[PDB]
């Protein structure tokens, strides 16, 4: 009922009902689904000198009968200068588009859905001419190199003889393209396929005619078509079922009830999280990592008290508490004066060693912490560190001269204990000790030696993965884990989106919600092709703000009513209108 | 003095009013150092012995060998123990059992009830 | 014994209910791959497996083999009654 | 507060602020980009804590882009909460030395009044709200968002003439939003947005604000 | 030699500094002046603060709570002795200073047990069975579901978390 008024136009944009613009060529490439598949991608090739060694054709060919092997051409090519310059030129392009193809798949895979399979189409060539695999061809690797120009341009999905859209045709076929150059090398036909000429062109007149039929037809049906192809696979496996993992798991919900709340833009996830990634030392060290994880932890004082109790005693310098009587010995200087002025209600605090060890936490930044919160008037005095007991001794004060019972003191003679529980009712519930905000007693700390993260280039090319620690957090404030120190800001991530989009901006929930999307999917196991899954996400950003596919976000939309009262509200919307 | 000293200085709710048996709560006297609890409908006032009124979270209360009432060893669906020598009786039949409370938290430690009668004796492991 | 130290990032009950599920699955598993390995050539049930047209390894394991743990929820069967599954069994018995 | 902790929070920011300006095409040192915190704590001389310019000094002036409009102003208030009065005396402090452009970075909340007025003078001066925590990190190098390139209204026009639109039948993008609050780019022109893709590898999308 | 003070307020925490190194007569065995040391701790601890703030007062506080330590009198022998300068003993070089065991041991062990609590966090499926067709290797895991179905029938689907690749058993 969303999607079904966008469709592909006859200039080929794909556009809703009301004319607006949702992809200027569908799927963001101008093929139909029907007619994809999966292939290799060759230019990842992990070292330099393999990719050297294996790509660029030789001019230092040996003295020998070299060359005469595989062609018997090179006898006449081994002196032109030009074509030493112009496989240069094809080499050097190759080795900048190999550099641009690992900023496009950071992740290192080789594997991307195209029309047109060049290696059985190849194998199809070598399979029909007749040719042997071992014996000198006639092939001119010239030709193959114009010949691949030249079916570039003929290649074209949508007219360009405006600098615009010719720019628009050169990366909306990229990917393509670099494939098809990399996979069509003058080196990797020689020393691989040994195609003979016609063969070779024959096959250009096969890949133009499969490539230019693959192409999407204006008038499909696409919105109400990727649509039901989503829908397909979330009737298929697992309505809650649980896979045990790591340490985590209570984590992510998974599938339908998964689908349902990510789709209508929930503003209360049921299982809301961050994975946060650590830099520096931090990156490698235990110790590092629980540092950082101990400013994160949103821990309150009730979390770190062991005990709490409520003592009679005016006058320390004689404790009810015959154990206390040192400390008053060590206190009898801090505000002498005022002692005269403390109230003779007590509140004492015991502390767990351990506890506090783990959140590495000092007692003078607890003491500055509530004194700083409530005020001077909560007077607060502790013990030595080295104490096997650790203890917080606390009095309340007041303002001194303004309290003379003036007329009948404004607190309306409330009784001093019972606001001693207040304090210490507030006291706990409150005092966000190290910890800011919301992520709750709930912290993960994961090893990544799980999946396929973590990994980067090396000065020998490949893709070299390391292993480094993460944190998974139970957590929503995603701007303040960005903001704190030693937190990666590029890579930090969320499975909530209300929250990306007040951070990270329309385009990053465009993104994140394709992700998300995806990782629903690729548990089930099933795989969607990623056309009509970028075609829902872009069908909900498009307005500006996210619409929640329910009638009270696709409902809104500026459609004509007589669409609208099909939906759900159908009565009031034509009362409306 | 001792850590080893325990931690019960008398939490103590009752000991409510002797006059109209109603509760009782604190309130000062600052003239002599002194803790009264007092009716809040009547005149009545007495003072106060621990200057304690209040406390929260022992954390660990280990309720381990109390409430645990020595009946629960007629219970025939209750695993019967050859194990043997109650640390009391000369005698084996501890019945024996994990947590029984949602208090608990996590405890797998078992809990031996001795079911003869020369004990009734209870005691964890 | 109170001496099973608790793996770090879970209690001492989920300790326990995570490694005793580790061990069973672990049984099931030996012995299922045990079944498949003693099968012959002949046995049409390996032809309707191996051709992929019905069923999978784990149906041969449980139809031979041994059927495994039970489960609702994402968790072993719970105790219906106050500590037990059933009245056949002894309180807190916490078995396979 | 202080705390040396403080002072990397006003290095944090400086640096955010000045690759937005940056960003924005105005000339700014390769060096000032590459200033480090215990550069920058002799370099601006961030003393002891206690002592002077907790965010008066810093302010800085920013001087242009290519095409030679003139300054821009960056501006860091002291007081948590900014109040109109405050805004106007540097209202007048702008107007006075002739300011082009003025951007405004608040210690915490906002008065609504404070708000309202500064909506109310924009049609004769303008004028940018940004929260600091905001800038304590630099969205535009998040892993999710993508190259964002502002273009200039004839570019826009050559645009809408080559596939025969209009700007209302455009995807579009709110003002208030991040990114566009981080441009500052005003309502009624067009950004146009540059991502990495599955298929083409390449694609490219435009967006108008409103 | 030691500067002397004109303020009243230092001056007593001078003699309290003092009189907490009098604990146990330990400075007599070492005959040490013990006034003396304690004015050069002071003067150590003012070099930081420079103040007769709260902060300053807690952190002489503190020096001098630790001092009175009857767990530890060899932390004061130490201090005692001259192995540890004033301006070192302005500075903890452990959390309320512990060395010379017991304490020390104890702190460590409990350092051991709260980064205990993050050593393995907990991972592993433990199947271990089937080698990846990319990464080659044999640690990997595998799911289970949906049972009898119409045309995807249950299969059993395996993953190399190690590297994300994913197939059945095909
Ligand atoms: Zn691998």
């Amino acid at each position: 009922k969303s999607m079904e008024s966008v469709m592909v136009k006859y200039d080929a944009t794909v556009r809703n009902s009301i004319n607006q613009v949702v992809q200027l060529r569908y799927g963001e490439d101008g093929l139909a689904g029907e007619s994809v598949e999966f292939q290799n991608l060759a230019t990842l090739k992990p070292s330099n000198k393999a990719f050297e060694k294996k790509f660029r054709f030789d001019y230092t060919n040996e003295r020998a009968l070299r060359r005469t092997l595989q062609e018997d051409l090179v006898k006449d090519v081994l002196s032109n200068a030009h074509i030493q310059n112009e496989l240069e030129r094809e080499f050097e392009r190759m080795r900048e588009d190999r550099e641009v193809l690992r900023v496009i798949f950071p992740t290192g895979d080789s594997k991307v859905v195209l029309p047109c399979n060049l290696l059985r189409m190849i194998w199809n060539a070598q399979k029909i001419f007749h040719i042997n695999p071992r014996l000198p061809s006639d092939l001119h690797p010239i030709k193959v190199v114009e010949g691949v120009k030249e079916l570039s341009k003929k290649l074209v999905i949508v007219n360009g003889d405006d600098p615009l859209s010719r720019q628009a045709q050169e990366n909306a076929t990229l990917l393509f393209n670099i494939h098809l150059r990399s996979t069509l090398c003058s080196r990797r036909m020689a020393e691989e396929f040994r195609l003979s000429g016609e063969a070779f062109d024959w096959l250009l007149g096969e890949i133009e005619s499969k490539f230019n039929q693959a192409i999407a037809h204006p008038g499909e049906m696409v919105g109400a078509l990727a649509a039901q192809s989503l829908g397909e696979p979330a009737t298929q496996m697992t309505l809650n079922t649980f896979h045990y993992a790591g340490v985590s798991a209570k984590n992510v919900t998974l599938g339908v009830p998964r689908l349902k709340e990510l789709i209508n833009i929930s503003k209360k996830p049921k299982t809301p999280s961050l994975t946060v990634f650590l830099l520096g030392q931090s990156a490698r060290d235990a110790e590092r990592a629980k540092d950082i994880l101990c400013r994160l932890e949103h821990t309150t004082l009730r979390k770190v008290t062991a005990n709490t109790a409520i003592y009679y005693d005016p006058n320390p310098q004689s404790t009810v508490v015959a154990e206390d009587q040192e400390w008053v010995n060590v206190y009898y200087e801090m505000p002498d004066f005022d002692v005269a002025r403390i109230s003779p209600w007590l509140l004492r605090v015991e502390l767990d060693r351990k506890h506090m060890t783990d959140r590495k936490l000092t007692m003078e930044q607890i003491a500055e912490k509530i004194n700083a919160g409530f005020g001077d008037d909560l007077n607060c005095i502790f013990n030595d560190d080295n104490a096997e007991k650790l203890v917080l001794r606390i009095r309340i004060m007041n303002s001194d001269e303004n309290k003379m019972q003036e007329e009948e003191e404004v607190v309306d003679k409330m009784d001093d204990d019972v606001f001693l529980r207040c304090i210490e009712s507030n006291m706990l519930t409150d005092m966000t000790l190290q910890g800011i905000e919301q992520i709750s007693k709930v912290y993960m700390h994961l090893p990544q030696t799980d999946n396929k993260k973590k990994i980067i280039i090396t000065e020998d090319g490949e893709f070299k993965a390391l292993q480094e620690w993460i944190l998974e957090t139970d957590g929503v404030s995603l701007m303040r884990v960005l903001s704190e120190k030693d937190v990666d800001p590029v890579r930090t991530t969320s499975n909530d989106i209300v929250e990306i989009f007040t951070v990270l901006g329309i385009e990053a929930v465009r993104k994140a919600l394709e992700r998300e999307l995806y990782h629903v999917i690729s548990f089930d196991g099933s795989y969607v092709n990623y056309r009509h899954l970028a075609l829902l996400c872009d069908t909900m950003t498009c307005r500006g703000h996210l619409m929640a596919i329910t009638r009270h976000g696709v409902n809104r939309q500026d459609t004509g009513p007589l669409m609208k009262c099909s939906f759900e509200e159908t009565v009031d919307v034509l009362m409306e209108a | 003095m001792e850590p080893d000293g325990t931690y019960e200085p008398g939490f103590v709710g009752i000991r409510f009013c002797q006059e109209c048996n109603n509760m009782l709560y604190p309130k000062e006297d600052k003239e002599n150092r002194i803790l009264l609890y007092a009716c809040r409908n009547c005149d009545y006032q007495q003072e106060a012995d621990n200057s304690c009124i209040y406390v929260n979270k022992i954390t660990h209360e280990v309720d381990e060998l109390t409430q645990i009432i020595a009946d629960v060893s007629q219970d025939p669906t209750l695993p019967r123990t050859e194990d043997h020598p109650c640390q009391k009786c000369g005698h084996k039949e501890a019945v024996f059992f994990q947590s029984h409370s949602a208090r608990a938290e996590d405890a797998m430690r078992l809990y031996y009830v001795c079911t003869a009668p020369h004990c009734g004796h209870r005691w964890t492991e | 014994n109170n001496e099973l130290e608790p793996t770090p990032g879970n209690t001492l009950r989920q300790t326990f209910e995570n490694q005793v599920n580790r061990i069973l699955n672990d049984a099931r598993d030996k012995t299922g791959s045990s079944a498949q390995k003693s099968l012959s050539e002949y046995n049409n049930f390996k032809s309707m497996v191996v051709s992929g047209a019905k069923g999978s390894k784990i149906n041969i394991s449980q139809v031979i083999a041994v059927v495994g743990q039970q489960n609702v929820e994402g968790k072993r069967i719970p105790f219906g009654f106050k500590h037990r599954t059933l009245p056949h069994f002894i309180k807190d018995d916490y078995g396979p | 507060m202080d705390d040396e902790e403080e002072t990397y929070r006003l290095w944090k920011i400086r640096k955010t602020i000045m690759q937005l300006c940056h960003d924005r095409g105005y000339l700014v040192t390769q060096d000032e980009l590459d200033q480090t915190l215990e550069e920058f704590k002799a370099q601006s001389g961030d003393k002891p804590s206690e002592g002077r310019p907790r965010r008066t000094d810093l302010t800085v002036l920013v001087a242009h882009n290519d095409d030679p409009t003139d300054q821009m102003f960056v501006f860091f208030p002291e007081e948590p909460k900014v109040g109109i009065k405050t805004i106007k005396v540097y209202c007048q402090r702008m107007q006075e030395e002739n300011i082009t452009r003025a951007l405004i970075v608040v210690q915490q909340g906002m008065t609504p009044s404070a708000k309202q007025s500064l909506v109310d003078m924009a049609p004769k001066y303008i004028l940018e709200q940004f929260l600091q925590q905001e800038l304590l990190i630099n969205i535009t190098e998040h892993e999710l968002v993508p190259e964002h390139v502002v273009m200039t209204k004839e570019e826009v026009t050559e645009l809408l003439a080559r596939y025969k639109l209009r700007e209302n039948q455009l995807p579009r993008i709110q003002a208030g939003d991040p990114v566009a609050r981080y441009f500052g780019i005003k309502r009624g022109q067009v950004v146009k947005i540059i991502r990495p893709s599955e298929t083409a590898g390449r694609y490219i999308t435009y967006r108008l604000v409103q | 030699r030691a500067p002397s003070t004109s303020d009243s307020v230092r001056l007593k925490c001078r003699e309290m500094l003092a009189a907490a190194l009098r604990t146990g007569d330990d400075y007599i065995a070492i005959g040490a002046d013990e006034e003396e040391l304690g004015s050069q701790i002071e003067e150590a601890i003012y070099q930081e603060i420079r103040n007769t703030d709260m902060k300053y007062k807690n952190r002489v506080r503190s020096r001098i709570s630790n001092l009175k330590d009857a767990k530890n009198p060899n932390l004061r022998k130490n201090v005692l002795c001259g192995n540890i300068p004033p301006d070192l003993f302005a500075r903890m070089t452990a959390e309320e200073m512990a060395s010379d065991e017991l304490k020390e041991m104890r702190k460590n062990l409990t350092k051991e047990a709260i980064r205990e609590h993050q050593m393995a966090k907990t991972g592993g499926t433990q199947t271990d069975l089937f080698t990846c067709g990319k990464c080659k290797k044999k640690n990997c895991t595998y799911t289970q579901v949906q049972t009898r179905s119409a045309d995807e029938p249950m299969t059993t689907f395996v993953v190399c978390n190690e590297c994300g690749n994913r197939w059945k058993f095909c």
